[PDB]
């Protein structure tokens, strides 16, 4: 059946005020909330994937989101708060 | 090792201090997922789901696995052991 | 579980599955392989499945320790857990 | 590498007058004297 | 070239503003134990229509006022190529 | 990986598909895609097709798809089996002296097991009921 | 086919030992085999 | 029990919203998400049980966890007779969610000109801004919506 | 090109054996990865193997490697080829 | 000289009793392969006590040093051969030994986390302040690698 889900719209026009590029804004967002597969590395002899993802305790709550910042163009760090806004809908966990 | 990811050079800092990967994250040799989790009879466990290849002799496939898993025993470190909690096998051997 | 359903809370589940197959079918169960985020393939959080093998058919005498009889009542017992669709199956003849 | 791990490939042969078998089955007590997680296995002409 | 774009700017603009972002989990694997809540992160989707396509910005000008894409070109459903017209008697007509 | 449904089957399950054609002897085709980022196309052939070509024209469409997938599906790996849909057996491995953890007996399994077994001739697919171990880098906002 | 009487000989590193450890028991074997020309003849790595 | 009303809500049972009341399951139950049994009547559009509810003392300016009321689903999703029984009932049509947005932000983005207008009639303001800024106005210039345009002058 | 035999083994070599999986009549699997920048991994199958279905299934197999090598192996490309070391004839061209 | 290749060999490979016989026979122990090591950098490197010992009795330089400026000490203590780096510092070898990147002794030791070697080498004089071409001590090497046992040591 459906399920609640966190609906994220990133703000082009403030990201682009801002200096924040769109890829910055996807890649930090995906990294830490859904893990990203960086590399390979040798453990013990064999071949293994390298993951950057959040720490558990940071990726739990919907308030966590702000807690994420981007770095623009100038250097500032902007919080995912001043360029995204939020909202509950259902969707499919499961599509046939 | 974590070590060498640890001390992974992300940025110098303006006074010459060094930034390094364990100074922004917790480094740790964990899993790819923390999707599946197994017990045999309470206790902690993995193991190996195997599905037969179409058309292939099942009784024939189940004794070339236990043939390369005879060949793993020798080599195991102290107390891990294989269990045969799940075999089609045994019932098509004994009926016939 | 509904979709949503966290990893602990089909443990919780998968617990009570476990607990029943040892300690209400000593006599007719050997083991149970029980994985949390597995159906017929992975399904993180939500999903279970439990493998069961019994004892050898001669310590199994009579109707009721048969795997129908078994399934029966482990059904008719797990029907009472809360937010869980929970049924043991006899795999039929012709599984296709 | 074989089978997917860490390997040395040695060649030797029997002795004049010794069978293939018997100087297989040496090779098989002299490997069983090795360190802990060092393992063996037969290829090629040996295999079949 | 009257707001200084090439089709560069525009495919850029294409790329960020229709795409299909993996944004991951709300309380996702692993989580803090106790977590209740297990939520999927809706970030961008693919746009559904010329009038989605037409409302993307391409820049914002010193004096606030926007371009987007639909002030720099026509947006309509058509073919993939204009290669292969058939008739049949005479009539428009498609085919396999 | 950390896909919901509709990301999956709109960049991934649909492409695929609409490359899935000139396929001999096929009876029908179901799929799933899953907010686990996960999706599984199952291509159900006519009795007595010679599993090996309808792995080979199955594997032969999907290449033609494989460059308009995303990056991050390409390196995860996209598998192509023919095997049963059931268990033929559950390979179990515990500690008996409980000197291993379930993070370390999967990842032992997984490095050291799993590889050879999947190699087998007669075993169309093994999945690992646990994780191999991979270099987690746990990020902190607060800190970056 | 090679040579008969000649076998080929496979030393696995079985438990990620490395390939210096697989090289000491390897050393250990040959060395071992060169005991017993009497059963052996030419016992050597196929590799560098 | 005030879980069996959220479910009974969402799937459109209204025989069963009336007995689980009967028997007083709290109108205002909140899931994980804060979504009150309004809110998922609202959302899945079933009037009837939003009349229903409502009558037995649900909160009608009831807020989830970033902010949303009933009102502001109703209004995104089109459901022109339920944002008119929500509104009679005491909605605040003003209502902002954690991101500034409003019912007249929701309806006017999708399109819903009949909602609009109902908005407007009871007091909505027009020159409510969002965190960004942006107007009910603002919207229908963007999304070049030239009917939405004119009736908010 | 100018790869070391450890770099060809960890970042090549380990990435083709570990996904020649599911490929039928498989005896063993041997490979050299050395300092003149090359791998050969040869898979030998069990007498009567159709040379031609040994050959596609371990090409089809190393697509699911392909992505996951280095770009400069990816360039170089990688022959599956099917075994021999019987020439015909062996015709010299020389310049006097 | 063809003994002198032999001893290379025999000297890396560990072959205690071969070592014996080219000793008795003279076999040049100042022979070097084309990176300049000596029977003694194998015997360091490889970690070789009997034949570190041998070779030194017969007269091998201590203080030997390979075209980038390597001692066999730099080996022994990098490779976590204790008794080796005890048994060449007993025969003079130069315990602030710098390679031609100001690498040390202490440094390479300090940097593979062998406590045992840092402290003999410590005993022996090692100049804990010794900086490499990076103006990095064995102390900076312990911070970096978060070694706080080696880190306490060399403080």
């Amino acid at each position: 059946e459906d399920t609640p889900q966190f609906k994220i719209d990133i703000d082009q026009e403030k990201a682009q005020a801002l200096g924040v590029s769109i890829n910055d804004i996807n890649t930090t967002l995906g990294a830490a909330w859904g893990g990203s597969y960086v590399n390979d590395f040798i453990d013990r002899g064999r071949v293994k994937k390298v993951y950057v993802m959040s720490e558990a305790k940071y990726r739990m709550l919907p308030d966590d989101i702000g807690d994420w910042y981007v770095r623009a163009a100038d250097g500032q760090m902007v919080p995912f708060s001043a360029f995204s806004s939020s909202r509950w809908e259902y969707g499919s966990p499961r599509l046939e | 090792s974590t070590e060498e990811f640890g001390k992974i050079l992300l940025k110098v800092n303006q006074d010459g201090s060094r930034v390094l990967l364990r100074d922004v994250a917790k480094i740790e040799l964990g899993g790819e997922n923390y999707d599946i989790i197994a017990e045999f009879n309470g206790q902690p466990a993995s193991g190996l789901g195997i599905k037969l290849a179409t058309g292939a002799n099942a009784l024939d496939t189940a004794a070339a696995i236990r043939a390369e898993l005879a060949k793993m025993e020798p080599f195991f470190p102290s107390g891990l052991k294989i269990v045969y909690p799940y075999d089609t096998t045994p019932f098509v051997k004994i009926s016939i | 579980l509904p979709a949503g359903a966290t990893q602990e809370r089909t443990q919780k589940v998968l617990n009570e599955v476990t607990h029943y197959y040892l300690t209400k079918e000593k006599n007719n169960v050997e083991s149970v392989f029980a994985v949390n985020g597995f159906g017929f393939a992975p399904r993180p959080q939500n999903t279970g499945i439990a493998f069961v093998s019994l004892k050898d058919w001669a310590d199994r005498p009579g109707e009721e320790n048969k795997v129908e009889a078994i399934t029966m009542r482990a059904t008719r017992a797990f029907s009472q857990i809360k937010d869980a669709m929970v049924f043991a199956f006899n795999l039929p003849a012709i599984v296709e | 590498r074989y089978n997917g791990l860490p390997s040395m490939e040695i060649l030797g042969q029997a002795a004049p007058g010794k069978s293939t078998g018997e100087a297989m089955e040496l090779m098989e007590q002299l490997a069983s004297k090795l360190p802990t997680g060092v393992g063996y296995d037969w290829t090629g002409m040996s295999y079949q | 070239n009257k707001f200084q774009l090439t089709p560069v700017d525009v495919i850029t603009a294409i790329k960020a503003q229709n795409a299909q972002v993996a944004a991951g989990q709300l309380g996702g694997t692993p989580p803090v134990k106790g977590q209740q809540l297990n939520a999927s992160i809706i970030a961008q989707t693919r746009l559904t229509s010329t009038e989605e396509f037409g409302k993307i910005l391409l820049k914002v000008n010193q004096d606030g006022s926007r371009v987007l894409l639909r002030d720099v070109a026509k947006i309509e459903l058509g073919g993939e190529n204009y290669d292969i017209i058939a008739e049949f008697n005479g009539q428009p007509a498609s085919g396999l | 990986p950390g896909a919901d449904a509709k990301t999956v089957q709109d960049t991934v399950t649909q492409v695929i598909e609409q490359n899935m054609n000139g396929i001999d002897n096929l009876m029908y085709m179901s799929s799933n895609s899953d907010s686990t980022g996960t999706v599984q196309i199952t291509l159900t052939f006519e009795s007595g097709t010679d599993a090996d070509i309808a792995q080979v024209q199955v594997q032969n469409k999907l290449q033609l798809a494989m460059p308009l997938l995303p990056q991050e599906v390409q390196q995860q790996g996209v598998s192509v089996e023919k095997s049963s849909s059931s268990f033929l057996m559950v390979v179990g491995v515990i500690n008996t002296d409980g000197t291993m953890t379930q993070e370390d007996i999967s990842d032992y399994v997984a490095a050291n097991m799993k590889d050879a077994i999947s190699r087998t001739s007669g075993v169309g697919d093994v999945q690992l009921f646990g994780s191999q171990y991979a270099m987690r880098i746990w990020m902190n906002p607060n800190e970056l | 086919l090679g040579t008969a009487t000649g076998f080929d000989f496979e030393l696995i590193d079985q438990a990620g030992l490395g390939h210096e450890k697989l090289t000491q028991a390897r050393n250990q074997l040959l060395a071992e085999a060169a005991k017993h020309p009497d059963m052996l003849t030419s016992v050597r790595p196929n590799g560098l | 029990l005030g879980k069996k009303l959220l479910e009974a809500a969402r799937a459109g049972r209204d025989d069963e919203v009336r007995i689980l009341m009967a028997n007083g399951a709290d109108v205002n139950a909140a899931d994980v998400v804060g979504w009150t049994p309004l809110h998922l009547a609202a959302y899945w559009g079933h009037l009837e049980i939003v009349e229903v509810l409502l009558k037995n003392g649900a909160d009608v300016n009831a807020y989830d966890t970033l902010g949303s009321t009933p009102l502001h689903l109703a209004a995104h999703f089109g459901h022109l007779e339920i944002v008119e029984v929500l509104l009679k009932n005491g909605a605040d049509v003003n209502a902002k969610d954690d991101n500034g947005i409003t019912p007249l932000h929701l309806a006017a983005n999708r399109g819903h000109l009949e909602i609009v207008e109902v908005l407007l009639k009871y007091g909505a303001d027009v020159n409510a801004q969002d965190k960004f800024g942006k107007t009910a106005f603002d919207i229908s210039i963007n999304n070049g919506n030239e009917d939405l345009a004119e009736i908010l002058q």
